[PDB]
């Protein structure tokens, strides 16, 4: 299984619910994201899930990538520029934390639509501390020394 | 005796211990140790009992504030500088980690434990070192439990 | 199973990191260097590339390679976090140095001029803001590992 | 055997060589210097200690000690200081590298003497990196992950 965070953004309304995944496998994140899948259900025994992996956005980024994002954190770059056929992001820092807008589409799809996603306070915290470690584990080197 | 000091050693839950003994009034001294165990991140906190000195052993636990890996970042966001404050709610103890305007880079934290109805206190400051001292912990606590020991 | 011998050839691989420098619009612009760490040598891996793009082949191949020695690690790292603002590696076939670049802050360059005997080499990367980052982190990383930290 | 590094210095006149060490247990930030002890060696084959062993400065640092030096490379205090009965000793930062200096002693013997260590350019970031890597694992997180 692998190293991740996650975000769960849930409503009444499932219309507008939403989690948000961030995980790195090897040298590449992957900003996923799953709308809300079924009203609020409540039941923790619910082994299904609440989000629609059928509605979900999955964009892996280059390894580089994991740098400029990280770059940006520590304020060496204003903001990030990743553009792309699939998608188009813009990795800058809000006021509140950090926020990463553009425009990506779904599984077996197209719909370029407009996207914006806010990592902010407590989590600006997270991101920050995930990234800054994804990258440096990136390398491999412990997975090596074993 | 090096040796055993190993295998031993490895078993025991991260930590490192903020220590405050006072050489003057017994009381005024605390000894705080914070720690890892499963998810947990726990607060031990101390009195001291036997003198400096004293052929006898300084430390004596008190109360135990328990934070749930939540906080982690939590914490972590006053230390960093974007959290202005962040408070706990345990069973029993009232808790609130907020920086100190005296000098940069350092924090206090704040308590009152309430015991079935027992009003008690303690504030354990955490000075430069100290609060660079919990920073890493932490980040650790955080890096080791979302993956990547694996 | 295309994914099933990640983690039993991952933990074998030497640790490493690559710069994307393609170029299909012109070859010569098109090169892929690779960093690596084995024993406790820095391993520079330059590849000129030679098939465009989309299609196949096997894109780049290695041409002048350096082996830079532990030593010259925390070296490097002193220019990148911002000391010393040059640093010179000797070896046989490859003389060569490493500085900051000023058209842009907290970005420098990896010039060379490989002694093949007669005639010399040049070529010559540079690392942009998160190349460079990038370096510097796995240098960090060597270093915490060649002193013993990982027991 | 421990994580260290060593800074050997020779020179043609031993009252001068110092094999200076800087190498942590645990939570232990430990110093140390040893005198040359004779003149160079020249037989590749003679495995003779080159350095004085019984006239090691060795210092002790408490794991406070060591964030201390820490919070000192990363600009979170202007230097140091540790006054204890072993010792009296500074960590500062120099325009071009570091410096601990103070007054310690030398192995059974009781007369303290002046000290002093810099760590300079290249030197510098060795010790920067070795303290804030020890620091990083002076809790027990790695080992305690077996």
């Amino acid at each position: 299984s692998l190293p991740k965070f996650e975000i769960h953004d849930v409503r009444d309304d499932p219309a507008e619910g939403t989690m948000t995944r961030v995980a790195v496998d090897g040298k590449l994140l992957l900003i996923s994201q799953y709308p809300q899948l079924g009203p609020r259900k409540v039941d923790p025994n619910d082994l299904s899930p609440q989000f629609d992996a059928d509605r979900r956005i999955s964009v892996r980024l280059r390894h580089v990538d994991l740098a400029y994002l990280v770059g940006v954190c520590k304020e060496r770059v204003p903001r990030h520029r990743m553009e792309t056929k699939a998608y188009t992001l813009d990795f800058e820092k809000s006021a509140q934390g950090y926020h990463l807008h553009g425009k990506v589409h779904r599984v077996a799809s197209q719909r370029m639509e407009d996207w914006s996603v806010k990592f902010d306070n407590h989590f600006a915290v997270t991101l920050e501390h995930f990234l800054e470690s994804a990258l440096d584990e990136s390398f491999g080197f412990r997975q090596h020394y074993a | 005796s090096l040796a055993q000091q190993r295998a031993r050693r490895a078993q025991l839950p991260p930590a490192f211990d903020v220590v405050h003994w006072n050489d003057e009034d017994i009381s005024r001294g605390h000894l705080l140790r914070v720690l890892h165990r499963d998810t947990f991140v726990v607060l031990d906190y101390h009195r001291q009992a036997r003198m400096l000195t004293e052929e006898g052993n300084k430390a004596e636990r008190v109360v135990s504030v328990m934070l749930p890996a939540v906080y982690t970042a939590r914490f972590l966001a006053v230390l960093e500088g974007r959290s202005e404050k962040v408070e706990v709610h345990s069973r029993y103890t009232n808790a609130t980690f907020t920086p100190n305007p005296a000098a940069p880079y350092t924090f206090t934290l704040k308590c009152t434990s309430t015991r079935p109805d027992e009003t008690f206190e303690w504030t354990v400051e955490f000075d430069v070192a100290e609060s660079l001292m919990l920073q890493r912990f932490l980040t650790q606590a955080l890096h080791y439990n979302t993956g990547f020991a694996r």
